[PDB]
């Protein structure tokens, strides 16, 4: 990221690192591109010529993938302090040997309770166009010639009513599962067990749980002013909003 | 500079591209990066008298792929289509056209996985390793340690089959399993149209390419499809408008060949989230699904 | 007695819980905080849901950059190619502006279409976990978290949903001799619903996923015959809680 | 044609009907098909002895 640092390396795909002062005409070129071809710390990739990267014999998760088993990353640690952009061959795992044997066998003694998190969309954003306005946008002989076209604007708006409606069953067949809202009973005691954090909280207007309040809060979800926009549009803002 | 008024077409192109190319990695690395640790066979291969010899890796070949893998990569005729090298020998005294250099001085490049098939194997050299020193269990955590013959012994209490009758005909059935394991290597030594599911995976992307690369022939119209020849022939007043419609036709090409590598990649990725639920679910574990995994008791 | 039932789905004996009910209540409330500390620290886990947002915001300011377009025509405003031109070169300069917009129109249309196959592929995914690991308990090897899977629980998100896994997870494990079966009285015994292990010098039978030995008699066993056909057989005794009995 | 046994349902494994293999459940009327053999039980000659 550039909120990071400014060095960037460079990858030249296909090109082998002796023919790379030849595939780029780089005597015509500035010479803060030169730099970028000189020589200094050059490896030559499956992929290509990689140019600005400090190979290591290491072996780390891919971080930025470049490609064929090759990933680089921007390392804190690299020489005697003097960030830069390292490359490596990506590590698959720890390497483990299971000790088989025909009369031995490993059975656990104790146990662990894992919750973990799984997240899946459901639906998208509604649209809707307005083909005169966005084609002529408030032009009568444009509309007057756009008539003559054809049936184009029926069409288009047929299939996003289509993809409007889809939406709508998407969410109706994932959370309308059940006929009856069943709710729980006043006291919170089962069996030791703590849902606190997953049943609703009345003290909010909208009655959530803590939770689904952090999961709202995460997404910056925009409002997209399907929630009466145009009063704020008519008015002079200096600040226009998208 | 005629084709700066077009403007925003080629980013969306190209983003389209990149994201179908993002997502092909995305399923490799779902089917296959499964597992944990790399887990590793033990050097003795007595697993109750079932010979996996033609399954496990073999260390005579550079590349650590087995006799079937081996198999498997002769039968598809895949072509060179990039992946490695592919700039200098079109500099060099090849003289011919080779029909991927073509593509690489039209600005069609294809880039290569980011997984090798090197560690595509090392991924199924751990999972056959697990799957056959730990059962099951290296699937829902640690790797537990068991003898083969006390695994099948599970595998048929799963089906209702009692365990007595896999220690009285043991033999037998280690017998029947490696005249399958010859049978299969039989069936993949004569027929290479077995693996014509990858046959067309191959053949569509490079057909499309292609089509793609024999449509700039075409004229659209115009009185050229050379594009120095009307700048030539003609004076701005006429050439722009001669141009127009080469630009339009091409461009409308390239749009038709991003559609069609759009619907071709949600298909090849539903068909990957099958694969990894094929791998989850009948090589980490036993499936109680009917014909999901082979047709009889899985 | 629900949990007892989960366990139970799981190949787990149901008193494993009853005996261990305070710990497996104090890990799952420590398991929540985990997740609350998760998701109040991280918040890039989000992001499949995210890019359901970003796609449909980057996708329309590109369908605005649109109208800056030529197209080949003299001006992207429409009122000058009227006010500057005579109506027939009017109409073809406007002709391509036309057929511009409404292409670019087109290809909006078709990437929602691709878009909306993609989200109600991922809906019909998501009601599948809902149906059977909500609704149920899962059988399917990682469906549904990873481990042998207990509960799940749904929570609402912009655009999607999340799902609280809880499975259960085996974590320590031990080494044991192990046998296929004991040739007692030249009969032999194979165990109903657990494996034969040993520690050194005694033998006992055990459920697969959690270790509690117990005497091998006649009841947690049944007997197919010699034991010239086992390979890898034993010798040991078969306890008889009848044998008592016979002596009163 | 002979001898009534009890096995298993995916492999032909023979055994004797006792009440160690089988279960009890109400009278004989209700049952439609029902057919009548003896149930060997194992306590009896042992407790006998
Ligand atoms: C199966 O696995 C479960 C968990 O995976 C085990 O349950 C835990 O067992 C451990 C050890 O038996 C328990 O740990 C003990 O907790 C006591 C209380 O801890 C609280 O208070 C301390 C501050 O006093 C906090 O730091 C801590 O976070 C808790 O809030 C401690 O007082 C104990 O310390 C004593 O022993 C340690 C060595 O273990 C010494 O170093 C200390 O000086 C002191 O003498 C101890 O740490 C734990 O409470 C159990 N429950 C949970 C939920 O973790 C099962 O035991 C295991 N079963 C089998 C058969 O192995
Ligand atoms: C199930 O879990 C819930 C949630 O952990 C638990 O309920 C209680 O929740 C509250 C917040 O929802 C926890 O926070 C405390 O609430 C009490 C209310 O009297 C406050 O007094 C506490 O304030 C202290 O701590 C603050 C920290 O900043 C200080 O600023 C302040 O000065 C006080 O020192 C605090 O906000 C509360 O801890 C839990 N209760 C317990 C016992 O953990 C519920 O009890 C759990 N149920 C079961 C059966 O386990
Ligand atoms: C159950 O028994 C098996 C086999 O007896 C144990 O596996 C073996 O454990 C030893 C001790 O940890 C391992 O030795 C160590 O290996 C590492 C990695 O190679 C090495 O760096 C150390 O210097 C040391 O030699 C050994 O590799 C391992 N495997 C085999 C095949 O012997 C296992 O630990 C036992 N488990 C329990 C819970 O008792
Ligand atoms: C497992 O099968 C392989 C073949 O699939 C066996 O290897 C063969 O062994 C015979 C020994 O007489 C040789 O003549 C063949 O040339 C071998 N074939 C190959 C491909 O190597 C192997 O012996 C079998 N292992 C066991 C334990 O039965
Ligand atoms: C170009 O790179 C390839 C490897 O991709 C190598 O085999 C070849 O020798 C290189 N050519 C030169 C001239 O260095
Ligand atoms: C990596 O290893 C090779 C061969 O051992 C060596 O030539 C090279 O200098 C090493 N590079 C680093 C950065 O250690
Ligand atoms: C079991 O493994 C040991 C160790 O290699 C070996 O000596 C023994 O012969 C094996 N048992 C059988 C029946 O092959
Ligand atoms: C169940 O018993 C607990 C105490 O063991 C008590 O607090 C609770 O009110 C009782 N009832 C319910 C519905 O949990
Ligand atoms: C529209 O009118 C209603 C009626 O009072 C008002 O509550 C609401 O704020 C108005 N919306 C805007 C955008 O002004
Ligand atoms: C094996 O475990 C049993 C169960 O407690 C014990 O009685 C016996 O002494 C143990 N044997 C050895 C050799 O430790
Ligand atoms: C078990 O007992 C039988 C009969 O005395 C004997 O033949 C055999 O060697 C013993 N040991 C085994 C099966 O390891
Ligand atoms: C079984 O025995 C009862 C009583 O002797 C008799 O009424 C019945 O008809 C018999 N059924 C058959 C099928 O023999």
């Amino acid at each position: 990221g550039t909120n990071t640092s400014n060095q960037v390396a460079v990858l030249y795909q296909g090109v082998n690192c002796t023919e790379v002062p030849v595939a780029i005409h780089a005597d015509q070129l500035t010479p803060t591109w030169r730099v970028y071809s000189t020589g200094s710390n050059v490896f030559q990739t499956r992929a290509g010529c990689l140019i600005g990267a400090e190979y290591v014999n290491n072996s780390y998760e891919c971080d930025i993938p470049i490609g064929a088993g090759i990933c680089a990353s921007y390392q804190t640690q690299t020489k005697s302090h003097s960030q830069s952009i390292i490359a490596y061959t990506m590590s698959l795992g720890a390497e483990n040997s299971v000790a088989y044997s025909n009369n031995s066998i490993a059975i656990p003694t104790n146990f662990t309770i894992s919750v973990t998190t799984e997240i899946l969309p459901v639906s998208m954003t509604k649209t809707s166009v307005d083909c005169t306005m966005y084609i002529c946008g408030d032009s009568t002989e444009c509309s007057n010639l756009l008539l003559q076209y054809g049936s184009f604007c029926t069409q288009l708006k047929r299939a996003l009513t289509g993809i409007a409606v889809e939406q709508d069953k998407n969410t109706q067949e994932v959370f309308a599962q059940v006929k009856q809202i069943y709710k729980t009973p006043p006291i919170k005691y089962f069996g030791g067990f703590n849902f606190s954090q997953i049943l609703p909280d009345p003290s909010k207007p909208s009655k959530r749980s803590f939770i689904e309040d952090l999961l709202f809060n995460k997404v910056t979800l925009a409002d997209a002013g399907f929630i009466k926009q145009y009063g704020d549009c008519l008015g002079d803002i200096a600040a226009r909003d998208l | 500079n005629l084709l700066l008024q077009y403007g925003s077409f080629c980013t969306q192109l190209k983003r389209a591209l990149t994201g179908i190319a993002v997502e092909q990695d995305k399923n490799t690395q779902e089917v296959f990066a499964q597992v944990k640790q790399i887990y590793k066979t033990p050097p003795i291969k007595y697993f109750g008298g079932f010979n996996f010899s033609q399954i496990l890796p073999d260390p005579s070949k550079p590349s650590k792929r087995s006799f079937i893998e081996d198999l498997l990569f002769n039968k598809v005729t895949l072509a060179d289509a990039g992946f490695i090298k592919q700039y200098g020998d079109c500099l060099g005294d090849i003289a011919a056209r080779d029909l991927i250099c073509a593509q690489k001085f039209k600005g069609l490049t294809v880039l290569p996985p980011l997984l090798t098939d090197e560690m595509i194997a090392q991924y199924t050299s751990a999972l056959l390793a697990g799957t056959i020193t730990s059962g099951w269990t290296f699937g829902a955590g640690a790797a537990l340690q068991i003898p083969f013959a006390m695994q099948m012994a599970y595998r048929f209490n799963g089906i209702g089959v009692t365990q007595n009758v896999l220690y009285e005909n043991q033999k037998l059935i280690a017998n029947q399993f490696n005249s399958a394991i010859g049978k299969i290597q039989d069936s993949l030594s004569s027929t290479a149209s077995a693996l014509g599911k990858l046959q067309d995976v191959v053949n569509h992307n490079a057909q499309a390419l292609n089509t793609l690369v024999k449509q700039l022939s075409s004229k659209f119209g115009a009185i050229s499809s050379v594009l120095n020849d009307i700048f030539s022939r003609l004076d701005k007043v006429e050439a722009e408008v001669q141009i127009d419609r080469l630009i339009t036709g091409r461009l409308q090409s390239l749009q038709t060949y991003v559609t069609q590598q759009l619907i071709r990649a949600a298909e090849i990725r539903a068909s990957a989230n099958l694969a990894a639920t094929k791998m989850s679910e009948c090589v980490l574990g036993q499936s109680k699904r009917v014909d999901f995994c082979g047709k009889g008791y899985h | 007695m629900q949990m007892a039932y989960r366990f139970n789905g799981i190949g787990v004996t149901q008193n494993v819980l009853y005996e261990n009910q305070k710990l497996i209540a104090n890990q799952f409330n420590s398991a929540i905080g985990k997740i609350q500390d998760s998701l109040s620290s991280t918040a890039s886990a989000l992001g499949k849901l995210q890019d359901v947002v970003n796609h449909n915001a980057q996708a329309l300011n590109t369908l605005v950059k649109q109208l800056s377009s030529k197209f080949g025509a003299i001006s992207s405003v429409l009122n000058d190619i009227f006010s500057r031109l005579d109506k027939v070169e009017a109409e073809v300069q406007i002709d391509r502006l036309i057929t511009g917009r409404l292409q670019s129109l087109q290809t909006y249309v078709t990437q929602q279409l691709i878009r909306a196959a993609e989200i109600r592929a991922s809906a019909n995914l998501a009601a599948t976990k809902m149906s059977e690991c909500v609704l149920g308990q899962s059988k399917r090897v990682d469906f549904c978290g990873k481990g042998y899977h207990l509960m799940s629980f749904p929570q609402s998100a912009p655009h999607g949903v999340v799902f609280l896994h809880v499975t259960y997870v085996p974590a320590q494990e031990k080494n044991f001799t192990t046998a296929p079966a004991i040739c007692h009285d030249g009969k032999a015994h194979f165990p109903r619903e657990g494996v034969f292990v040993s520690n050194g010098t005694h033998w006992f039978v055990t459920q697969r996923n959690f270790y509690e030995p117990q005497i091998i008699t006649t009841d947690n066993t049944f007997v197919s015959g010699n034991c010239d056909v086992v390979i890898g057989i034993v010798n040991n005794t078969v306890y008889d809680p009848l044998q008592p009995e016979l002596d009163s």
